[PDB]
């Protein structure tokens, strides 16, 4: 049999990388590049320039922790093909030249970043081949279902694309650029309410543990508003890693909440549902219907608990009452957008799709937009 | 060429476990392991 | 949060076990490899995370490998005699061309199996016997 | 109003009946005649229309009436696997010059009574059977 691809996806804060055909990601880590902050008194140590992926994360204390992407672009290419050797050598132990690669790109984005991830992975790696596709594409594979609309949200980039019969629609494709890294910013800015005071890059990591442990959207806004005034039983306490206590309390569902009312932020973006509508609403009125029932969720921004209940009575609201909404939430959701591309490194026709070291040779990188979508 | 010893080790990594897998087992999508749904057809049949 | 508790239990599960087993396979392949190739000095490997980890075992296989003379090993049962004479292997990998991301002497005297695992793939993959 | 009930009567009642009535009978002809090439790979099916919706049993049958051995089916349980069968079965019959139209992959997943029957028509009709 052929050589199985690797399917590598590149996330604004997780790299998760395996092989073709199987069920589950081999190598998850922080995509997370540190550096040494302090000075080295210690003759006869380690010299090593530059920790990353789970390695920087192991040491906090003595690194600034700096990320190679954010809001879907790469904005430093020297810690990418750090990022990408540390995947391919030391998590995986595979040699990338017998290996075609599978990337994972946001909808809307600038244009060049394609070029110089192709530039890279024929040049530096020597992979036979590579291609590019598009996060909610796989998603939509990976949900097995053929018509439908896609909403992704990870750290860096929200976008949802509608999908009829596996004809897509550029015209509704919509971005909006508040993501997980932004509500991590949030919490930080309404955790200093309380006192608590978190500065540091290290501490940032300490805040994001918190929201995922401790953050759920709450149904109704202003009813838990009032609850949480009128009593002290949705507080919950927290154990720092010095052994400090902290209570969070009413900040637990203001961050999330972030998301449906982006006026929280400054922005003056819609939330998440309206752009939602909006995207539906932008299609041809036949397809509409079918639209509305297959509304899947991705990325893992969406595993806040009570996500789905709130988006769909948000739309429900929206919508006219004649049509009936459903919300698809799969329970692995956060690992979609690499299952469908396994999913679609497997199938016959897609060793024909394939971008040649021969093309690339004879077409210079600019070829990625003729082949990939 | 003019190495024989490590060549093998490469070729054994290719596979997605370091052995090539038993013929007689099924793939993995077929396993019914597998976390997506299937098809209507098939699961009616 | 039976879905979070969902997603927790197949990132628990799947990705651990896919993981454990390709680990599992390599490093008996690797314990055999670095065996064949230390068999012609008096010296034998029966733990790769074990027996790489003070040091000595990692210069003579390089000396073997290279063919070629590598300096002194420090003498010492500390600490920072181990750093050092990983740190001089890392050296002179470092000089015949080997490119090496995240590896620190400490990394491997911790005994980090990623990091171990990975140092001796590329030993097999990128270092020439020559 | 009433004129119009009584052309909705005459349709429903007249079309309806007789092309379902001649839908049914050529559908057992067809089972018939298509259960005997595939009893040599001893594949039996019982229902027409929804046994080619996976597409292994038409690609079986190409295999029998054809003589050449096909591209192997994609290893799944999926929509989109059964496509892929689909369009493999679909390529092999444009490669012979037999001529179909209207006929996509998505046409015989879901599984469409008048195109399936089609396709089986022209099967029977066009394609070139050699012993
Ligand atoms: N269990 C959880 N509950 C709530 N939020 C979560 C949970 N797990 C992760 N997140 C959020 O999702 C983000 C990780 O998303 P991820 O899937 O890594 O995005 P991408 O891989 O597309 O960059 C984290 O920043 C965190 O804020």
């Amino acid at each position: 049999d052929d050589i199985a691809a690797l399917v590598v996806d590149n996330g604004s804060g997780m790299c998760k990388a395996g092989f073709a055909g199987d069920d589950a990601p081999r190598a998850v880590f922080p995509s997370i590049v540190g550096r040494p902050r302090h000075q080295g008194v210690m003759v006869g140590m380690g010299q090593k320039d530059s920790y990353v992926g789970d390695e920087a994360q192991s040491k906090r204390g003595i690194l600034t922790l700096k990320y190679p992407i954010e809001h879907g672009i790469v904005t430093n290419w020297d810690d990418m093909e750090k990022i990408w050797h540390h995947t391919f050598y030391n998590e995986l132990r595979v040699a990338p030249e017998e290996h075609p690669v599978l990337l994972t790109e946001a909808p809307l984005n600038p244009k060049a970043n394609r070029e110089k991830m192709t530039q890279i992975m024929f040049e530096t790696f020597n992979t036979p081949a590579m291609y590019v596709a598009i996060q909610a594409v796989l998603s939509l594979y990976a949900s097995g279902r053929t018509t439908g609309i896609v909403m992704d949200s990870g750290d860096g980039v929200t976008h949802t694309v509608p999908i009829y019969e596996g004809y897509a629609l550029p015209h509704a494709i919509l971005r909006l650029d508040l993501a997980g890294r932004d509500l991590t910013d949030y919490l930080m800015k309404i955790l200093t309410e309380r006192g608590y005071s978190f500065t540091t890059t290290a501490e940032r990591e300490i805040v994001r543990d918190i929201k995922e442990k401790l953050c759920y959207v709450a149904l109704d806004f202003e009813q838990e508003m009032a609850t949480a005034a009128s009593s002290s039983s949705l507080e919950k306490s927290y154990e720092l890693p010095d052994g400090q206590v902290i209570t969070i309390g009413n900040e637990r569902f203001r961050c999330p909440e972030a998301l449906f009312q982006p006026s929280f932020l400054g922005m003056e973006s819609c939330g998440i549902h309206e752009t939602t509508f909006n995207s539906i609403m932008k299609c041809d009125v036949d397809i509409r219907k079918d639209l509305y029932a297959n509304t899947v969720l991705s990325g893992g921004t969406t595993m806040y608990p009570g996500i789905a209940d709130r988006m769909q009575k948000e739309i429900t609201a929206l919508a006219p009452s004649t049509m009936k909404i459903k919300i698809i939430a799969p329970p692995e959701r956060k690992y979609s957008v690499w299952i469908g591309g396994s999913i679609l490194a497997s199938l016959s026709t897609f060793q024909q799709m394939w971008i040649s070291k021969q093309e690339y040779d004879e077409s210079g990188p600019s070829i990625v937009h003729r082949k990939c979508f | 060429s003019k190495h024989l010893i490590e060549d093998l080790i490469i070729e054994s990594s290719k596979f997605p476990a370091a052995q090539p897998p038993d013929p007689n087992q099924p793939a993995k999508i077929e396993t019914d392991y597998w976390p997506c749904p299937p098809s209507l057809a098939v699961v009616e049949t | 949060d039976n879905d979070n508790s969902s997603a927790r239990l197949f990132e628990r599960s799947r990705i651990k076990a896919l993981a454990d087993e390709r680990e599992v396979v390599q490093k008996k392949t690797f314990t055999k490899w670095v065996n064949s190739h230390l068999a012609r000095v008096s010296c034998r490997i029966t733990d790769l995370y074990k027996d790489l980890r003070d040091g000595r075992m990692l210069i003579k296989l390089l000396e073997v490998l290279s063919g070629e003379m590598l300096p002194k090993p420090t003498k010492g049962k500390m600490r920072i005699h181990c750093l050092e004479n990983v740190d001089k292997a890392l050296q002179f990998l470092k000089e015949q061309r080997v490119h090496l991301e995240n590896m620190g002497s400490h990394d491997i005297v911790d005994g980090n199996h990623r990091l171990v695992l990975g140092l001796i793939w590329t030993i097999i993959l990128r270092f020439q016997i020559q």
